């Protein structure tokens, strides 16, 4: 089925969907390469963005 | 972790 309409909050882009991480609280999307610090690959297990990791 | 790529239905 189709992907959802999510875009990266940092760059506004919906490209590179295999690297577009969804936060397990706020559900906003962030490309691995738009995060700072940068992530080199999709993390194993549940993942939380900086605003939600607390 | 979930990504835009994985966030879809596969029937
Ligand atoms: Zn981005
Ligand atoms: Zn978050």
């Amino acid at each position: 089925g189709a992907m959802g309409s999510v875009s990266c909050e940092e760059c506004g882009g919906g490209h590179s969907p295999s690297k577009l991480l969804l936060c397990d609280k706020c559900d906003r999307g962030y490309h691995l390469f738009c995060l700072r610090p940068i992530l080199p690959s999709v993390p194993k297990g549940s993942w939380f963005c900086p605003s939600c990791s607390n | 972790a979930r990504t835009k790529q994985t966030a879809r239905k596969s029937y």
